[PDB]
Order: structure tokens, then C-alpha cells, then sequence
């Protein structure tokens, strides 16, 4: 019996089973380095779909940019609903853009203990924050 | 021993170290040369991105391909639609700066 | 006296209509050990004797009472009970495996992976072997502090969402940290055929340094820190 | 029945356990071309050779020059001369060569200048026969030898086609008119059973420590080998010796290894001093693990122990450099905290003699095979071998010396492999087995299963362990052990009356953990008869009634003109103990320790002497 046949037993075996699975989410603590991967990966997805509308609307929707933000102006605005939209926008631009570098240290081999994890993880909330308010007002 | 997955991962590093570079030295230096390259690492990054939640989750063969192409499509769409709005209208630097403004 | 609570999952095979469910159990901590396993052998041995479970060391070395106690996956011989009795001390068994029954999963694919990845010395010339001892400096030996002592207690590798979602073709850090415990093993001489093995989606890169793995080992181990290392090698090894 | 299916299977060779005794069998089995199965009711890292901590002796003089010979004599003088000297030869000599193969196969020494096994000091050790002063033999993997022995063998195991039948457990062996055809066994997932035929068998199940209320041994440690021997009406050896060893928590019972003594530890008593010294002067508590036991264990007796009653003694490492405790004992710097929570590095831990390890067993040559006594005297039963913690070809005799089984373990699995491969082949007639085969051990099964008596499992296994606890200490004499006797009988016939109340196929712990009952009862049974009877003070076994160690001759007085005592009037003789199944009644004899070795010219027959460290 190799590894290979193994692993097929155990499929065939418990697929064709009454077994149950044991719980996984519903049961597992919640980690901040559990919750600010999830958001990495939920931001991550939010802009490229961003980006996505962006280039697809460039092709398919009638006009130009600046008609489109002319069209904008036009819908009695307020500045802070502008901030608001503003904030919303550069919110998870920038999370995902801290959280990103602390992932590209981590493949850099570095900072991979539970301390530096709280820490490192902290710090990115904290620059997130302040270049987002940062951005959201220049 | 072709190195085919490890130096997908590899280009991945890559390209995500560009886009950490190219948003600073974007608004240090707004013009065409910058606007498509964002276009080029903005896509690509997300297209690699997209690529890995979707390995991650759709099981099965069929289906996999499947997404794995209509990717694709929304990938190449994507990089076009950008290249197209740098062409034909004001380009990505720009149309952030003036939506910025607002 | 002094109760605490325990509420713990169960899952009979020999009771038809029988589908996963909870039970509590209650018990004087002035009567029992301090470790959860104290507990769950303290309620098989005086109140209830259907509870199945898994253990053998009761001294944190062997991994055979692996399980989740209170949402995070340890040995329950080295979790000392929680003397705070508002709260209720919950177990399941480790997370997103095939309970065969009550606390007792199906580690079979666990430990097939663990045989893919070849644990053991290779050498290319095993003409000599068995004879004359192995040289190896202090220094090569403490790359291997850190990575020897997996007990393969598979607290991490079940706690991976990655392997959640992936048990079938992701190896998971218990089976990883060990594969890079051959890799840079002085003594060993395939190191690149160990690291031609993982070129493949899944394999080992299914691993999104999410670092719960390192979180939850019971012996202070930090495998995602050796998944680490594994990329690097793979990316900068020439072949 | 015909409520269980039965599943035969055929093999050249099955080997029950996995512990470095039965890895090491299985696979040197396989290697040499044997269709081999192994049948462990666990999975075979889960066995206990992994909770091991102190090291694996063996004079490779990578330390100082060393000979093994000084290995064999330091061995057979621990065994206090019931140690059989041609066993001890052919495994210290083999010592060498059988740590190299598992270094070779991967297991992660602590390294040396020179790069070589970093060995080191341990209890009963010597150089030039016990002239030379301390010795340094003991490889080790730091402080988790065993961890690594067992993972790198069964690492090593997976190279091979054996054939793991894992969480098995065996019932009974396949007897057959004096010969064994392999083992029975209960398949604990679907609850199925599976007669495992072969043309050889072996037995390496480890030891029965869990017969007793307080123990360093595991959950799992249940005397299931030696069991399925003692219901196949064959003799078991020397059980009445039992290892007490000296460390080990004082709470938990969890063990904490000699090396802490081997890297200069210390042991004190309540008024402080440094109390192993005025026992033993030139061991200075680096002695045989009987002599220091008995030390610790007396000095509570008067009443100067160490704790909240005043019960325990105090092992002390604090003084020993800190980096010291982190590279030579970091594993037991860890579950002395865990358990105690008490820090190495500046404050000593709780320690009391415990229940360790089983040097009885089952009766054996130096070459692996199982020995009935027929006629006064030795007969190779057919097709059955056994190794380690399980068999007694008595390499330990009346004291195990350290760091020695895990030797045991490596040596003679090897050898019953080595053994079978040179007497038979691979493909030759695999015996054949009549259709009712061990029906027994599954109406057994079926009884345990359904059992609906008025005791718990639970609360009779206690009653066991608590009178083993009270009667078979360290010290015991004929009254404690007769009443000892007569109580171990009496909860034999409560067997009757027991309540099992689980009643699944699968994974059915209550009635396994019952089925582990009769075998560490079979086990505590022949374990205080056979002490009782023995009235002498030999290694472990110590008679308060029987002080003197009663030889053939008095060897404290030169011999010669000295009148010869008859076979049956002196100790110096292995206890071979054997029970009916039924009435629970021990019957034992004996046979004759072995004194020659494999050769007088390369390894010279140590003499009996005076036992003192
Ligand atoms: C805490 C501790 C520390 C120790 N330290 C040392 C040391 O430093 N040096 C040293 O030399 N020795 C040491 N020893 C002694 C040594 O560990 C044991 O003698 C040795 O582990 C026994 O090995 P074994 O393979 O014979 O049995 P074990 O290692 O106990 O394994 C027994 C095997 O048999 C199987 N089995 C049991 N019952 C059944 C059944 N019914 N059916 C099928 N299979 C079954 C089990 O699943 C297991 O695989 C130590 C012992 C203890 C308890
Ligand atoms: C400086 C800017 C950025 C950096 C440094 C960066 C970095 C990263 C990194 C390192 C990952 C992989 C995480 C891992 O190791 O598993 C990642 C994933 C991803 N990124 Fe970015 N990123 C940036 C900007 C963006 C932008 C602008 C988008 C979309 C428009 C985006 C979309 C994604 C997506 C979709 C993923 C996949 C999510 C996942 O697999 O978890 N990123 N990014
Ligand atoms: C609560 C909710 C948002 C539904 C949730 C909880 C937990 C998860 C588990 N995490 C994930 O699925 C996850 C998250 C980030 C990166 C990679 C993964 C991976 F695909 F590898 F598993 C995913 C989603
Ligand atoms: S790594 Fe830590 S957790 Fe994963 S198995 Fe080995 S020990 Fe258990
Ligand atoms: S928990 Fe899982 S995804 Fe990677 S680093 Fe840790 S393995
Ligand atoms: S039972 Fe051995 S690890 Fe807890």
C-alpha cells in the first residue's frame, strides 16, 4: 500500500460514508491574524472588481470621464458623503497595500512569530487608518 | 524539474513590488509611460490574485477551467478597457487627480 | 465542591438516526486533575463510558489526544481546565476531518501525506550504511532544533483553512516543517528532488501565510515560519 | 456469533507492536524478503518508546575510549545476577553497531565537538569493569531520544511493503498444538475481527506499569503480550521484578529522565543534605535505579519527605548552567513546568519512585525466540518470538541499567528478524489453521461487550492498581503480600461482576479498556504471587524479611571448599509463573539463569560478587 493508494482508500472510503465532518468556522477562534487575512483577500477582490468596472465601463458606456464626473457634480453633493465615497474608496486601497507589505516581509522570511504577528498586525490597522483619513482630505 | 509553480510565485512577488512602487512614483510623475504600466501591473497582479481565491475554492475540473478562462476574458477586457481610456481620454493618473478634486 | 462544565461533542455509527450533537458533562475539579484529559477520562471512567477518545503519553509527547477544546486545536493532557466555572469548557474534535466517532477523526490521509514526502535519511551512495557513524557539526545539527520535535499531533495542519478547504492535495505545515526538516538535514542528499516535489499548485502552495498553524501547535513550534523557508529554497534552488 | 464476520489474512511474518521493538522486527523482516503484517492497536508514533528521554547506550568512545565489554559487565552486574549473560554479550557487543544503523537512518543525535553522538553519564555506568571510575556511553538526541528512535524508525518502516494493520488490537495468539500461527485480533474501527496467519510470530508489546496506581508508563501500557502468552498455558518470567524509578512528578507521575542526574543533578531531602551521598558513596546517586529508589523511597518512610504531607523528594538542577538545561534537557524543562509548574533553571522538582519499567516478560533466547520449560528445562516453542519491554530474555535481570532498553528494543527486534531469516524463507509453507479457530477470545469479546455485571471497568482497574500500590512498593514482605495474593484473587472472580455499558462496533474504548483489564490482572496476578514466594533482597525485589541476596554459594566468602547449594534450596533462578485461566490460580517454577556468554575468549563470565554501588 503506498501513499498514493492511501490517500485513494480514505476518499472512497468516506465519501461513500455516513460519517459526518467535524465543525471548522463555526467553532474556531477568532484570531486577529485570522480576520486581517480575510480581509486581505475581501479587499483584494473588492478592487479588482473595482478596477475591473473601471476599464470594462471605459469600452462599453457612452461619453467620456469628464462628462461622467460632470454627470457626479450634478446630484447636490455634499462634502461630506464626497469624504464618505472618498474614505470608502481608499479605505481597503490602503489596508490591502499595508497588510501587502507585511505579507512580502513574511516571504522575505521574516516576522513569523505571535508577538511579531499582534504587532506587525496592529501597526497595519494603525497605518491604514491615518494614510486613509490622510489620502481622503489631500 | 521545470520550475513552473515556484516561478509563478516568484512573478508574483515581482509584479506586487512594482504596483507597491508604481503608485508613489504615479503621483511623483503622472504621464502615459506611468498610466499603461499601472494598467499593465494593476491587471496582472489582480488577474494572479483573482487566479489563486479561485484555485483556492472551485473544485473539480470542468468548472475550474471554466472560471479559469471567463478570468481570463475579464483579465484581457480589463487590461484593453484601461489601455483604451489612457488612448482616448484622460488616463488613469489624471482621471484620479480631477475625480480627486471633486 | 466545585463544578465545571463541559460540553462535548458526540457522534455514534451504531445508532441508526443518530446525527452530531452536544452533551455537558459536570464535574468536582476538587476530584480531578488539572488537565482536560483528566476530565474527559475522569467522566469516561465515573459518569459516562460510551465517550471515544484518543490518548496514551498524558505527558504532551505522543499527540493521540489531539483535539478542539475551546476553538483553538491542543493536546487536552497539557490544557489545564479552565478553574473559572461561569464559563463551560467546550471540545470538539479537530476541525473539517471525518469523525469516525465522538472525538475521534480520520487521520489516514494525515499520515499517507506525511509518507509522500519520504522521512528519512537519503544518501546517494548507501554502499557503506550501517557501519561507520554519520559526521554532522553542532551547527548543522541546530538547524534541526526547531523542526525534530513534531509530534505530529496534527493540531496545526487541521486548523489550516487552506487544508480545510484542500485536504485532498494540500500537504499542510505538520507534513511541510517535516519536509524541510529532511531539506536541510546536512546528512541528507536529495534536497532537490524533496523541493522538485512541490511544484504544483497545491502541493505547497496552498499555503497563504495565514499563520494559524504556528498559533495552535502545542509544542511552540512554528511551521508557516518553515513553509517559509520552503519557498525561498524553491525559488532560488537551480535545476 | 455470526454477529462478527471473521477476515483471515496470510503473511509470512507478523510482528505485534510498533514500538522501536516492533518497528525495528517489522521492517529488518521485510528488508530480507518476508511478506510481514504488524498489528498495533495504536498508531505506531503514539507508542511509548517516544515518551523516552535519556538515551541509548553503547561504547562507540566517542566521549573517552570505551569497551564494550566494561558495557557487558556494568550490565550484568546491575542485573544482580539473574541477568542472562549470553543475551547481555551479544547486545552490548551489537550496541555499537545497532546505533550506528539508526543514525544512518536519520535520527538526529546531539553532536559533538568532533561531530560524532554526543553520549553521556548515567546510572550504574563504569569504565575498565568497574575500575576505571564513570563512564559516558549514553547517545542521546538531547533530551527526546525515544521521540526521535521511534520517528526515525517508522519513518524509516514506511521504505518497505510491511503491511500495517493500524488501531488492532491483538485478542489472543494462534496456538496450535504447542505452535503458534500468528495473532487474533480486533479490527477497533468497524469493530470486524482478523485471523493474522504466519508461519512466525513476535510479540514486542511492552511493558504492564499500568497495573500499578502510580507509574511513568502510559494509558496504553496494558500487558497485552505477555497476557496473550500467560492464556496460551505458557510460562512468563521474573514479573515480580518491577523497576521503580527514583524521579518522576510527584502529582502526575510523569517521568523525569536520569540524564538530569547524568548532567549533574542532585537529590535532596527535607533537611537539606545532599542525601544520596550517605547511601551510596561512590555512585553518589548515579547508581543501579534500585539502590536509589530504595534510598528516596526509604526517607520519606521515616518521615523527612518534601511536601504539603511530607511525601516526596526533591530533584534539584538549578545549579547546572542554564544553556546546559536548554541543549542537554529541554523536554523535561518543559513538563516540569507543565505539570508542576516549576521552572529548571531555579528551582528543584518534586520526585518520588514510581512504577517504570517491567525487566520480567516473556521467556526468551538471546536470539529472539519464545521458551516454554518442559522436563526442567528450555524448549523452543514454534513460530513465536518476542522483544523488548514484552519478552525476558532477562538482559536486565533483577534491575534494568539505563538508557539499556531502548537498546533492548533495536538489538533484539533485529535479532528476531535475523533469527527467523536464517531458520526459514520467504514463500514456504505458511501453516494452516482449523475453521474455529480462537473462537474463545471472541466469545470472550462478545462477554465483555454486552457485560452487565455490578462493577465498572473503571472502578476494578482502580481496586487493582491502588492493592499492586500497597502490597508490590518497594519494600514488601509476606504478610502485605499474602494479603496482597489473596486480594488480586478475589477481584480475578469479580470479573464476573462487571458493568460494561457501551455497546457499539466501533471504536468501542470500554470494552477494549476492559479487554486491557484481563490482561493487566492475568499480569498483576503472576506479578505478587511470584514475589511473595521470592524470599530474597535480588535488584528490585527487596524482602524486609529477606534481606540477604541468597546465591548458590555465599559469594561474599572466597569459594572453593564451600558446599554447592541444590537448584531448589537457593533464589540465583529466573520465577516462571504461570496461571489457569479459569480458577485465576498462579502456579509457577523455575529455570536456571544463564552464566556462560558467547564466548569466554572475547567476553568473560562475570562471577557472582557483592552488590553494592
Ligand atoms: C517515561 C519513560 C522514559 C523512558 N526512558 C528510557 C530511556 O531514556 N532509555 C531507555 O533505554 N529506555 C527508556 N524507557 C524504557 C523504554 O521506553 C521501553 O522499555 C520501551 O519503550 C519499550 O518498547 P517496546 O516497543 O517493547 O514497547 P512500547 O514502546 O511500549 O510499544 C508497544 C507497542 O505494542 C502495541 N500493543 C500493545 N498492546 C497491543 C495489543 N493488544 N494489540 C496490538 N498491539 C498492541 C502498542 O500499540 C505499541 O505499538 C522509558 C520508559 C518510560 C515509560
Ligand atoms: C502596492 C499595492 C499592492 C501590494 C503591495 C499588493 C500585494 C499583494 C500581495 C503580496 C498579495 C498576495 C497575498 C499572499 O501572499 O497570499 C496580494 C493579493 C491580492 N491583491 Fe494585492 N497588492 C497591492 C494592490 C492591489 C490592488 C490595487 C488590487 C486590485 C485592484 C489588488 C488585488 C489583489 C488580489 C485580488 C489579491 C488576491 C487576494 C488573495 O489571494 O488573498 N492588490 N496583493
Ligand atoms: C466568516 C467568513 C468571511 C465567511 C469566512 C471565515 C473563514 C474563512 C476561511 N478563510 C479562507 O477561506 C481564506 C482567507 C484568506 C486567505 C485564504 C483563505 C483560504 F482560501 F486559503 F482558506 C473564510 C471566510
Ligand atoms: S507541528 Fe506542532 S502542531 Fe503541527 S503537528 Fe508537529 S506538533 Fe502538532
Ligand atoms: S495555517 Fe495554513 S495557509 Fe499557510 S502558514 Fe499556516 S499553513
Ligand atoms: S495523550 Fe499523549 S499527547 Fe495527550
Amino acid at each position: 500500500t503506498t501513499a498514493k493508494e492511501e490517500m485513494e482508500r480514505f476518499w472512497n472510503k468516506n465519501l461513500g460514508s455516513n460519517r459526518p465532518l467535524s465543525p471548522h468556522i463555526t467553532i474556531y477562534r477568532w484570531s486577529l491574524p485570522m480576520a486581517m487575512s480575510i480581509c486581505h483577500r475581501g479587499t483584494g477582490i473588492a478592487l479588482s472588481a473595482g478596477v475591473s468596472l473601471f476599464g470594462l465601463s471605459a469600452l462599453l458606456l457612452p461619453g467620456n470621464f469628464e462628462s461622467h464626473l460632470e454627470l457626479v457634480k450634478s446630484l447636490c453633493l455634499g462634502p461630506t458623503l464626497i469624504y464618505t465615497a472618498k474614505f470608502g474608496i481608499v479605505f481597503p486601497l490602503m489596508y490591502h497595500t499595508w497588510n501587502g507589505i507585511r505579507h512580502l516581509i513574511w516571504d522575505l522570511g521574516k516576522g513569523l512569530t505571535i508577538p511579531q504577528l499582534t504587532q506587525s498586525g496592529v501597526v497595519v490597522l494603525i497605518l491604514t487608518v491615518l494614510s486613509s483619513v490622510g489620502l481622503a482630505a489631500m | 524539474s521545470s520550475k513552473a509553480a515556484s516561478l509563478h510565485w516568484t512573478g508574483e512577488r515581482v509584479v506586487s513590488v512594482l504596483l507597491l512602487g508604481l503608485l508613489p512614483a504615479a503621483y511623483l510623475n503622472p504621464c502615459s509611460a506611468m498610466d499603461y504600466s499601472l494598467a499593465a501591473a494593476l491587471t496582472l497582479h489582480g488577474h494572479w490574485g483573482i487566479g489563486q481565491v479561485v484555485t483556492d475554492y472551485v473544485r473539480g475540473d470542468a468548472l475550474q477551467k471554466v472560471a479559469k478562462a471567463g478570468l481570463l476574458a475579464l483579465s484581457a477586457f480589463t487590461f484593453a478597457g484601461l489601455c483604451y481610456f489612457n488612448y482616448h481620454d484622460v488616463g488613469i493618473c489624471k482621471a484620479v487627480a480631477m475625480l480627486w478634486k471633486l | 465542591p466545585r463544578i465545571k462544565k463541559f460540553a462535548i461533542y458526540r457522534w455514534d455509527p451504531d445508532k441508526t438516526g443518530d446525527k452530531p450533537h452536544m452533551q455537558t458533562y459536570e464535574i468536582d475539579l476538587n476530584n480531578c486533575g488539572p488537565m482536560v484529559l483528566d476530565a474527559l477520562i475522569k467522566i469516561k471512567n465515573e459518569i459516562d463510558s460510551t465517550l471515544t477518545f484518543r490518548r496514551s503519553c498524558r505527558e504532551g509527547i505522543c499527540g493521540s489526544c489531539a483535539m478542539n477544546i475551546n476553538g483553538g486545536n491542543t493536546l487536552a493532557c497539557t490544557r489545564r481546565i479552565d478553574t473559572n466555572l461561569d464559563k463551560v469548557s467546550k471540545i470538539y474534535p479537530l476541525p473539517h476531518m471525518y469523525v469516525i466517532k465522538d472525538l475521534v477523526p480520520d487521520l489516514s490521509n494525515f499520515y499517507a501525506q506525511y509518507k509522500s514526502i519520504e522521512p528519512y535519511l537519503k544518501k546517494k551512495d548507501e554502499s557503506q550504511e550501517g557501519k561507520q557513524q554519520y559526521l554532522q557539526s553542532i551547527e548543522e545539527r541546530e538547524k534541526l532544533d526547531g523542526l525534530y520535535e513534531c509530534i505530529l499531533c496534527a493540531c496545526c495542519s487541521t486548523s489550516c483553512p487552506s487544508y480545510w478547504w484542500n485536504g485532498d492535495k494540500y500537504l499542510g505545515p505538520a507534513v511541510l516543517m517535516q519536509a524541510y526538516r529532511w531539506m536541510i538535514d546536512s546528512r541528507d542528499d536529495f534536497t532537490e528532488e524533496r523541493l522538485a516535489k512541490l511544484q504544483d499548485p497545491f502541493s505547497l502552495y496552498r499555503c497563504h501565510t495565514i499563520m494559524n498553524c504556528t498559533g495552535t501547535c502545542p509544542k511552540g513550534l512554528n511551521p508557516g515560519k518553515a513553509i517559509a523557508e520552503i519557498k525561498k529554497m524553491m525559488a532560488t534552488y537551480k535545476e | 456469533s455470526t454477529q462478527y464476520p471473521v477476515v483471515d489474512h496470510e503473511f509470512d511474518a507478523v510482528v505485534v507492536g510498533a514500538g522501536g521493538a516492533g518497528l525495528r522486527a517489522a521492517f529488518g523482516l521485510s528488508e530480507a524478503g518476508f511478506n510481514t503484517a504488524c498489528v498495533t492497536k495504536l498508531f505506531p508514533t503514539r507508542s511509548h518508546t517516544v515518551a523516552a528521554q535519556g538515551g541509548i547506550n553503547a561504547a562507540l568512545g566517542n566521549m573517552e575510549e570505551d569497551n564494550w565489554r566494561w558495557h557487558f559487565y556494568d550490565t550484568v552486574k546491575g542485573s544482580d545476577w539473574l541477568g542472562d549473560q549470553d543475551a547481555i554479550h551479544y547486545m552490548t557487543e551489537q550496541a555499537p553497531a545497532s546505533v550506528v544503523e539508526l543514525e544512518n537512518y536519520g535520527m538526529p543525535f546531539s553532536r559533538t565537538e568532533d561531530g560524532k553522538i554526543y553520549q553521556r553519564a548515567f546510572g550504574g555506568q563504569s569504565l575498565k569493569f568497574g575500575k576505571g571510575g564513570q563512564a559516558h556511553r549514553c547517545c542521546c538526541v538531547a533530551d527526546r531520544t525515544g521521540h526521535s528512535l521511534l520517528h526515525t524508525l517508522y519513518g524509516r518502516s514506511l521504505r518497505y511493503d510491511t503491511s500495517y494493520f493500524v488501531e488492532y488490537f491483538a485478542l489472543d495468539l494462534l496456538m496450535e498444538n504447542g505452535e503458534c500461527r500468528g495473532v487474533i485480533a480486533l479490527c477497533i474501527e468497524d469493530g470486524s475481527i482478523h485471523r493474522i496467519r504466519a508461519r512466525n510470530t513476535v510479540v514486542a508489546t511492552g511493558g504492564y506499569g499500568r497495573t500499578y496506581f502510580s507509574c511513568t508508563s502510559a494509558h496504553t501500557s496494558t500487558g497485552d503480550g505477555t497476557a496473550m502468552v500467560t492464556r496460551a498455558g505458557l510460562p512468563c518470567q521474573d514479573l515480580e521484578f518491577v523497576q521503580f524509578h527514583p524521579t518522576g512528578i510527584y502529582g502526575a507521575g510523569c517521568l523525569i529522565t536520569e540524564g538530569c542526574r547524568g548532567e549533574g543533578g542532585i537529590l535532596i531531602n527535607s533537611q537539606g543534605e545532599r542525601f544520596m551521598e550517605r547511601y551510596a558513596p561512590v555512585a553518589k546517586d548515579l547508581a543501579s535505579r534500585d539502590v536509589v529508589s530504595r534510598s528516596m523511597t526509604l526517607e520519606i518512610r521515616e518521615g523527612r519527605g518534601c511536601g504539603p504531607e511530607k511525601d516526596h523528594v526533591y530533584l534539584q538542577l538549578h545549579h547546572l548552567p542554564p544553556e546546559q538545561l536548554a541543549v542537554r534537557l529541554p523536554g523535561i524543562s518543559e513538563t516540569a513546568m507543565i505539570f508542576a509548574g516549576v521552572d529548571v533553571t531555579k528551582e528543584p522538582i518534586p520526585v518520588l519512585p514510581t512504577v517504570h519499567y517491567n525487566m520480567g516478560g516473556i521467556p526468551t533466547n538471546y536470539k529472539g525466540q519464545v521458551l516454554r520449560h518442559v522436563n526442567g528445562q528450555d524448549q523452543v516453542v514454534p513460530g513465536l518470538y518476542a522483544c523488548g519491554e514484552a519478552a525476558c530474555a532477562s538482559v536486565h535481570g533483577a534491575n534494568r541499567l539505563g538508557a539499556n532498553s531502548l537498546l533492548d528494543l533495536v538489538v533484539f527486534g533485529r535479532a528476531c528478524a535475523l533469527s527467523i531469516a536464517e531458520s526459514c524463507r520467504p514463500g514456504d509453507k505458511v501453516p494452516s489453521i482449523k475453521p474455529n479457530a480462537g473462537e474463545e477470545s471472541v466469545m470472550n469479546l462478545d462477554k465483555l461487550r454486552f457485560a452487565n455485571g455490578t462493577i465498572r471497568t473503571s472502578e476494578l482497574r482502580l481496586s487493582m492498581q491502588k492493592s499492586m500500590q500497597s502490597h508490590a512498593a518497594v519494600f514488601r514482605v509476606g504478610s502485605v503480600l499474602q494479603e496482597g495474593c489473596e486480594k488480586i484473587l478475589r477481584l480475578y472472580g469479580d470479573l464476573q461482576h462487571l458493568k460494561t455499558f457501551d455497546r457499539g462496533m466501533v471504536w468501542n474504548t470500554d470494552l477494549v479498556e476492559t479487554l486491557e483489564l484481563q490482561n493487566l490482572m492475568l499480569c498483576a496476578l503472576q506479578t505478587i504471587y511470584g514475589a511473595e514466594a521470592r524470599k530474597e533482597s535480588r535488584g528490585a525485589h527487596a524482602r524486609e524479611d529477606f534481606k540477604e541476596r541468597v546465591d548458590e554459594y555465599d559469594y561474599s566468602k572466597p569459594i572453593q571448599g564451600q558446599q554447592k547449594k541444590p537448584f531448589q534450596e537457593h533464589w540465583r533462578k529466573h520465577t516462571l509463573s504461570y496461571v489457569d485461566v479459569k480458577t485465576g490460580k498462579v502456579s509457577l517454577e523455575y529455570r536456571p539463569v544463564i552464566d556462560k556468554t558467547l564466548n569466554e575468549a572475547d567476553c568473560a563470565t562475570v562471577p557472582p560478587a557483592i552488590r553494592s554501588y
